[PDB]
């Protein structure tokens, strides 16, 4: 997925804004990565 | 006025009017990369 980046992939990011002009889009996608796993760890303890 | 800091530094030299801008974390310049660079996570004050 994208989580509204420019890039779905993270090696694209870096390689386009630099440090400076994308450390927000890696910080949208861990903060969307992170959410999905949260979703999928809280659907997983109520399955268990 | 009402702050501590565990030590002050300063910085003096002479830049060209137009080139003013340059001086901020992320900008791209002949300055900025050969001349004076400051590191994005930096706090401080920009007089001139």
């Amino acid at each position: 997925s994208n989580f509204g980046a420019i890039s779905s992939v993270l090696n694209d990011i870096l390689s386009r804004l630099d440090p400076p002009e994308a450390e927000v889009q890696i910080d949208r996608l861990i903060t969307g990565r992170l959410q999905s796993l949260q979703t999928y760890v809280t659907q997983q303890l109520i399955r268990a | 006025n009402d702050l501590c800091f565990t030590n002050v530094y300063a910085d003096s030299f002479v830049i060209r009017g137009d080139e003013v801008r340059q001086i901020a974390p992320g900008q791209t310049g002949k300055i900025a990369d050969y001349n004076y660079k400051l590191p994005d996570d930096f706090t401080g004050c920009v007089i001139a």
